[PDB]
RNA sequence: UACCGCGAGGGAAAGGUGAAAAGAUUUUAUAAUAUCUUAAAAGAACCUGAAAUUUAGUGCUAAAUACAGUUAAAGCUUUAUUG
RNA sequence: ACUCUUAAAUGUUGCAAAAUUUUGGGAUAAAUUGUAAUUAGGGGUGAAAGGCUUAUCAAACUUAGUUAUAGCUGGUUUUCCAC
RNA sequence: GCAUGAAUGGUGUAACGACUGCUCUGCUGUCUCCAAUACUUGCUCUACGAAAUUGAACUUUCCGUGAAGAUGCGGCAAUAUUA
RNA sequence: AACCCGUUUGGCACCUCGAUGUCGGCUCAUCACAUCCUGAUGGUGGACAAUCUAUCAAGGGUCCGGCUGUUCGCCGGUUAAAGUGGUACGUGAGCUGGGUUUAAAACGUCGUGAGACAGUUUGGUCCCUAUCUGUUGUAAUUACAAGAAAAUAAAUAAGAAUUAACUUUAGUACGAGAGGACUAGGAAAAUUUAAUCACUGGUUUGAAAAUUACUUUAAUAAAUAAAAGUACGGUUUUUAAGCUAAAUUAAACAAGAUAAUUGCUGAAUUCUAUAUAAGCAAGAAUCUAACUUAUAUUAUUUUCUAAUAAACUUUUUAAAGACUAUAUUAU
């Protein structure tokens, strides 16, 4: 997907939902992979847009076998043999439906050559104390003879951001289709027109059973889908959960 | 930078460096390429073999500092020796019919053949001169002209 | 060393793939001792109840 | 930097060629077969340039 | 195309605010009087936003004298030349036109001193933008000039012409080369094995002189393509 | 990219104000307002307020909202509304301001503490 | 938003004027208390002769704040001072009037019914 | 002597063309080098012209290892191989 | 203003061999200051601190006795053969 | 009163203090807790161009070792090369 | 009484006397286990609860504040707990300099006297541009497999926040009663951490409104009106876009192997014994596998390739950014 921005809706008792937008532009099955000859079992897919003279050669053959369109990236997904797709073939925001809990994938933002206290939160030096020119400077980096040198994995200054993360458990929302859209209750890494990368959650397979359907969302014969849609709001009232009596100091 | 390079390509890798130390370089070349003219070389074929660098003087002064010190502070100057080849019009040809020529050799060529309107004729036949592409066939097409007859051997 | 450990090969299985060499006979058999507490594997003349 | 990131382990139990599966000697053997038959235009005349297990063989087989 | 400030792109030039709001006013003083200017490379392209507006409510102006515009036109420029300049000498001269009033364009030199960029600001229709076209004009005409875009359509048309005689040489000796050997030959005397490399070998040449003359003819329709025409895909 | 967020913003703005059970008048910094601000659905209890509206944000968008300022039990106090959601069950105008102002005000909260006369009564220049 | 030493003015009838902090209660470390959350509480300023002393050390609820207290839809509301709720053992307040309003982000049922009311 | 110091006073650096100036003509977007003077340019702070320092040219040249070397074996090499 | 320099930051091979910036003390008086001149080495002068005396002060600077003395430190230049 | 004490002056004292110690109100980024901004400095290109320092150098971790705390010895190991 | 450790008070006087060091505090850490809490278990003069003792165990965690120059220590208040120690009693080429060890001065005491003190008191100056190692980050050049454009696995390592009120089981079991559970679960909050900027709050030399003094455009034709500069952006106030935290969302259980420890049958030791010698089963906040991120160590797949695959230089722009690189773009 392709994200593009952010908004928030009031929900049935009035809590306000920030949402994330992530807008599907042209997922499309690229290639198969089977453990037999290619050594996993898995696929890959292609997104986006590049115009016809910016494309490579390869890239043509590359895509040309299953008679799709040029991309702008492509990305592998582990699955399971009874869980494959066709070649060609282009999935939906209907994979998804609102009320499973969903990782993430992407690059997040990024900074520049952050400071000490911005990259781990270190406390400063105490200002206006006689203090001379060590403000924000992290301060010791060791100890004396033994060890005698600096340690690794040692916290400094240097690039904070442009750093693959993941993000698990975050709910889906709504869905638009003709506009082919998904809405996630949460933050995502990375500024829009970044590209970022969905799944299902290894974390919970508990909780998303009913939100799940495999290998993905077939559409039925003669039978009428929804556009758009929602999921159903909390059993009960954020106002009204109030706290016990008894949870009192003495 | 310039070392291996033919003269007049010298002064195009050497505009681009941008310095004083460049424009003193290119002072010099311009030098010995006019008293190669005065010795009735052809210039086309004149190829560079040591640009040769030493310290001439030093001129001395002050640079104050804090608290009464002083350094010394030198001023300097240096020498530049050129030394150039032409290269015999044979090994010319035998570095081109494999597919080594200079661009500047190239660049006349092919600013030559713009001043009077050449023909289609004319360009297939300098075809192995002319561009990078092209001078990759000819270091092509002359490995297989050899594996022919390395062939015509191994049947035997 | 590792000009040495460069031309080192080990296999799990009991084969090896180079062509032109042997390879050990795996010994799978194991010993039947049935001949010590069964009359079936000896003919019946030559014991006695 | 890689010079200050790495890890001082040796490289026998660092290295990829042991695995739980078995130690990867040489490489995947490859049937390099070819349709030399439903090819394209502009590659229908220089058929006899791809490689063909039965043919080259043959020649090895003929000049040794 | 930056997120920061409006998607506009800033520079401060080591100058605070009204520091810099100096710098606008005398260039743009010069940028009328002179109508053309020689700077660095930031300063002739930090300038275009603010004279790009400073003309408009020039012509408007002309148009309709609009007490909105006018104190845009007294702010900007100090003198009173400028000020009854642009609105009788520049904008008469403009003719109705919105858009662009202006060019920056660099330059391939670097100063003698700090080897800095440089790039001059012109109003559209300067005389020196005007002279030095009619020079580039005459000497290709008539002098010391190359004219290109004649040798380019030269050489694609003397090899267009060149490649068809090639086919038709190649549909010849296909033909008396085919019926010979198809006909007189299939009698015997030959193997008719290799009579499928005959044709299979021939019809190659005539794919290849065909598929040439593809690429020529691209490249003569892409020198007459006017720009308000389509993008011609060509096969591959 | 941005813009086709907004133009979702846009039309469930309209499928809400074309389904409240009230509408939007056209009030300004200096008017009075009323409104029954709700603390539950599950349960429709909220209160009645007469305030001074001191600013507006985001007119005629969905993060829409508005600033007032009002005396509760005798306790001068502040409240920031978003127009747009569901826990308004009404709004009203009582007096009408007159004349230039300003489009947000701030000065009730900050330096100055005021009255009850002078929150129930709007701006008038003449 | 509350800190150690912070000043504060009850609303409780127990003469008590002003009043400040010295310890927060709910875990190991507080540097801040929120609404809701209890407090120890030295005495300062008092209506004199008081069976509320000086320098005595209680507990309380504090109720009010000058801080933007959120609500869920978005809105927000926001006081003129801080105000507190004097206590014996567990929610039982010394001075059985209790003069004011509340903010409803103070979670507590019973506790609330108590006062005039709460937006 | 220069330079320093308010003052008494202190206190350096720095030689060489050629037998003879014959002190360098002519060509050249400007020859250290051809030509001319001379025994030779020794070419003006010019006899001879070492070392430290440093540039280029041709050879073999790395990819783990170290008081920077020694002893031994194998390999490649400029007609410089004496590496 | 002028004069002095309490407090902090800066600076520390600095703008400066004791300053910059901000702040602060006295400001008709035991005041500040210009010009020219006097007082001179165990003496001068000193609202006294062992301070000042041309960036040098528990006894100046320059020259001289003087190549001061040192049971002390640091150093002592080419080779081979014997004990 | 270990070892106070009367012109080495004892006791007290309004006013004055860039003096030392404690407390209060007000005020506030000193702090909880640190964020954003402007210029300078800095980083890149370009012209010019210092300083103390320095056995040589192709300059690795750990434990052990030992003129007693090892980059250099020993022992298992690490590093394609450099900026 | 037999051994160990090397944190205290000390003995010796081997290294350093040819520019440095002392306790404490801020910031930053790392290690041991002889473990303060959490977790497992045996024993008990262990009814339950609370507690005492011993063993296995280092995953993560371990307070603010008043007086003092202060580690410590007393005190007030709390917490699941407020651990013992090593690292030139860690950390001054990373900050401070309050104490203590210079010069000024004073009291007390000793001393004829100069002056002195393991007594007190006020005041009180050392500096540094980082060559190499080491480290946090960023690239370049090159190599591998024919050459090249892309996508992945494998392998190793690193990393991972602890606690639990309140509540359900249950006022049940236990108990004269008082009181009050093991087990199996849900879970607010505090501290810490990561991603993000739709809302809120702050910020705004970017945009704007109002406005004072002097001057000016430019005016010895007037009048009205506009506009500019200087005064901390002149001042006050509002605010777009971004960054931001005071803001938003959220931070697994289980499975396998094992540590102290539990057990089945059954000999040696002729046993209704013994968890072991053949043999069959259990057992933790740990370790592993899994999950996340990175990586010139090896390998696989896809596609293209010289009568034409590719890559590099330049321009524009950036959501990327010291430089570069990546991304984007033109012919
Ligand atoms: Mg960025
Ligand atoms: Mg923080
Ligand atoms: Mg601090
Ligand atoms: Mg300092
Ligand atoms: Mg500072
Ligand atoms: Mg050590
Ligand atoms: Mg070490
Ligand atoms: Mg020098
Ligand atoms: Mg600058
Ligand atoms: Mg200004
Ligand atoms: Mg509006
Ligand atoms: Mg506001
Ligand atoms: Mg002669
Ligand atoms: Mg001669
Ligand atoms: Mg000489
Ligand atoms: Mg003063
Ligand atoms: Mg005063
Ligand atoms: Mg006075
Ligand atoms: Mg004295
Ligand atoms: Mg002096
Ligand atoms: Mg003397
Ligand atoms: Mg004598
Ligand atoms: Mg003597
Ligand atoms: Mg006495
Ligand atoms: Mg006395
Ligand atoms: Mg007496
Ligand atoms: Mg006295
Ligand atoms: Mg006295
Ligand atoms: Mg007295
Ligand atoms: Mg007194
Ligand atoms: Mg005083
Ligand atoms: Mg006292
Ligand atoms: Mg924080
Ligand atoms: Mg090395
Ligand atoms: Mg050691
Ligand atoms: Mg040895
Ligand atoms: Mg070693
Ligand atoms: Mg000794
Ligand atoms: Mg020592
Ligand atoms: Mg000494
Ligand atoms: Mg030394
Ligand atoms: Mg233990
Ligand atoms: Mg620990
Ligand atoms: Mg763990
Ligand atoms: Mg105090
Ligand atoms: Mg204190
Ligand atoms: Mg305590
Ligand atoms: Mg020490
Ligand atoms: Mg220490
Ligand atoms: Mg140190
Ligand atoms: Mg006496
Ligand atoms: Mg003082
Ligand atoms: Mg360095
Ligand atoms: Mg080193
Ligand atoms: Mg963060
Ligand atoms: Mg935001
Ligand atoms: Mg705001
Ligand atoms: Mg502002
Ligand atoms: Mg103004
Ligand atoms: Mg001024
Ligand atoms: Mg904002
Ligand atoms: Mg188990
Ligand atoms: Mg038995
Ligand atoms: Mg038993």
């Amino acid at each position: 997907g392709y994200k593009l921005g952010m908004t928030s809706i009031w929900d049935k008792w009035g809590k306000l939902h920030a949402l994330t937008v992530i807008q599907i532009d042209r997922c499309q099955v690229v290639q198969v992979k089977t453990e037999e000859k290619d050594g996993v079992n898995a696929l890959q897919l292609g997104v986006g847009e590049k115009s016809l003279k910016r494309i490579n050669k390869p890239t043509i053959g590359h895509l040309m076998k299953n008679d799709i369109p040029p991309k702008r990236h492509l990305k592998e997904f582990k699955v399971s043999p009874d869980c494959f797709l066709p070649a060609g073939y282009m999935l939906s925001a209907r994979h998804f439906v609102p009320g499973q809990y969903v990782d993430i994938q992407g690059i997040s933002v990024g900074k520049g050559f952050a400071g000490t206290v911005k990259r781990w939160n270190f406390k400063m030096q105490d200002a206006t104390h006689g203090n001379s020119l060590s403000h924000r400077a992290p301060g010791s980096t060791g100890q004396r003879q033994d060890p005698g040198r600096v340690f690794k994995n040692k916290k400094m200054a240097g690039h904070m951001g442009c750093e693959k993360v993941t993000i698990m458990d975050l709910q889906v929302y709504k869905i638009d289709v003709e506009r082919s859209l998904v809405y996630i209750r949460g933050h995502v890494p990375g500024k829009p027109g970044s590209l970022v990368q969905i799944r299902d959650a290894f974390k919970k397979q508990v909780q998303n059973e009913q939100f799940l359907n495999f290998p993905t969302f077939v559409a039925g014969k003669n039978d009428k889908l929804a556009t758009v849609l929602i999921m159903e709001a909390s059993k009960s009232d954020p106002n009204e959960e109030y706290i016990h009596d008894n949870d009192v100091v003495d | 930078a310039i070392r291996k390079q033919h003269a007049y390509d010298a002064l195009s890798i050497l505009s681009n460096i941008h310095s004083k130390a460049s424009e003193q370089i290119a002072q010099a070349i311009a030098k010995t390429i006019s008293v190669a003219k005065l010795k009735e070389m052809d210039l086309n074929r004149l190829f560079i073999h040591g640009v040769i660098i030493g310290r001439k003087k030093k001129r001395m002064g002050l640079r104050y500092h804090a608290r009464g010190r002083f350094g010394i502070k030198h001023r300097q100057t240096s020498t530049i020796k050129v030394i150039l080849y032409e290269k015999p019009v044979k090994q010319l040809y035998r570095e081109m019919l494999e597919g080594k020529t200079a661009p500047v050799l190239a660049y006349a060529m092919r600013q030559r053949m713009v001043s009077e309107n050449a023909d289609y004729d004319e360009i297939r036949e300098n075809q192995w001169v002319l561009t990078s592409k092209g001078r990759q066939q000819r270091k092509l097409m002359l490995k297989r002209k050899v594996l022919i007859q390395y062939l015509q051997f191994k049947a035997k | 060393r590792r000009d040495l450990l460069k031309k080192v090969e080990i296999y799990r299985d009991f084969q090896h793939e180079k062509q032109g060499l042997p390879n050990f006979v795996p010994y799978t058999e194991k010993e039947t001792f049935d001949q010590y507490f069964n009359p079936f594997v000896h003919n019946f003349e030559d014991l006695v109840i | 930097s890689k010079f200050s990131k790495r890890q001082t382990t040796p490289k026998i139990l660092r290295d990829h060629r042991f695995t739980r599966k078995g130690m990867v000697i040489r490489k995947q053997s490859k049937n390099y077969d070819y349709d030399l038959t439903n090819l394209a235009a502009s590659q229908a005349h220089q058929s006899h340039l791809f490689f063909n297990k039965e043919e080259d063989f043959a020649l090895l087989k003929k000049q040794a | 195309g930056g997120l920061a400030n409006n998607g506009h792109k800033v520079y401060k030039l080591g100058r605070a605010h009204s520091q810099r709001f100096h710098l606008i006013r005398t260039q743009l003083t010069q940028l009328v009087m002179h109508e053309r200017i020689t700077t660095t490379k930031t300063k002739c392209k930090h300038l275009k936003p603010y004279a790009e507006r400073l003309l408009l409510n020039a012509m408007r102006v002309a148009k309709t004298n609009s007490n909105q515009s006018r104190s845009f036109l007294q702010s900007f420029l100090t003198t009173s030349l400028a000020r009854r300049k642009i609105v009788k000498e520049i904008a008469a001269r403009l003719g109705d036109k919105n858009n662009n009033f202006i060019n920056v364009r660099f330059l391939s030199e670097r100063r003698k001193g700090d080897k800095a960029e440089m790039g001059y600001i012109e109003i559209k229709g300067n005389e020196l933008e005007n002279y030095e076209k009619s020079l580039e004009r005459e000497q290709i005409e008539k002098g010391e000039v190359p004219d290109l875009k004649a040798f380019k359509e030269k050489v694609f048309k003397q090899e267009r012409d060149f490649l068809a005689l090639k086919l038709k040489e190649a549909e010849e000796n296909i033909n008396l080369k085919k019926l010979e050997d198809v006909v007189l030959l299939e009698k015997g005397k030959i193997d008719v094995a290799e009579f499928n490399r005959r044709e299979k070998a021939a019809a190659a040449t005539k794919a290849f002189f065909e598929s040439k003359l593809k690429q020529v003819e691209h490249d003569l329709f892409i020198c007459n393509k006017n720009k308000y025409d389509l993008i011609k895909y060509v096969t591959y | 990219g941005r813009a086709l967020i907004k133009e979702v913003e846009q039309r469930e703005k309209l499928a809400i104000d074309r389904q409240r059970e009230f509408k939007i008048p056209d009030f300004r910094a200096g008017d009075i307002i009323q409104f029954h601000f709700l603390k539950s659905i599950s349960e429709g209890y909220g209160n009645t307020v007469t305030g001074m509206c001191t600013a507006r944000y985001k007119n005629n968008s969905l993060m829409a909202g508005f600033d007032c300022v009002f005396r509760f039990h005798g306790v001068e106090v502040f409240m920031h509304v978003k127009q747009n959601s569901p826990l308004l069950v009404d709004l009203k105008v009582v007096d009408k301001s007159y004349g230039s102002i300003r489009q947000k005000l701030n000065y009730f909260w900050d330096d100055r503490t005021n009255t009850e006369q002078e929150l129930k009564k709007a701006i008038v220049k003449g | 938003m509350v800190q150690k030493e912070t000043n504060l003015k009850p609303i409780d009838k127990c003469g008590v004027w002003s009043v400040r902090v010295f310890h927060l209660y709910g875990g190991s470390f507080r540097k801040h208390s929120y609404i809701s959350n209890f407090v120890k509480i030295s005495v300062k300023k008092t209506r004199p002769n008081n069976w509320v002393p000086k320098k005595t050390k209680l507990k309380a609820i504090l109720v009010t704040a000058k801080n933007e207290l959120k609500k869920i839809d978005g809105s927000y509301v926001k006081f003129r001072s801080i105000n507190t709720v004097l206590l014996k053992k567990r929610l039982t307040p010394k001075g059985k009037i209790l003069m004011g309003p509340v903010s409803v982000s103070l979670k507590r049922k019973k506790f609330l019914s108590s006062f005039c009311g709460s937006i």
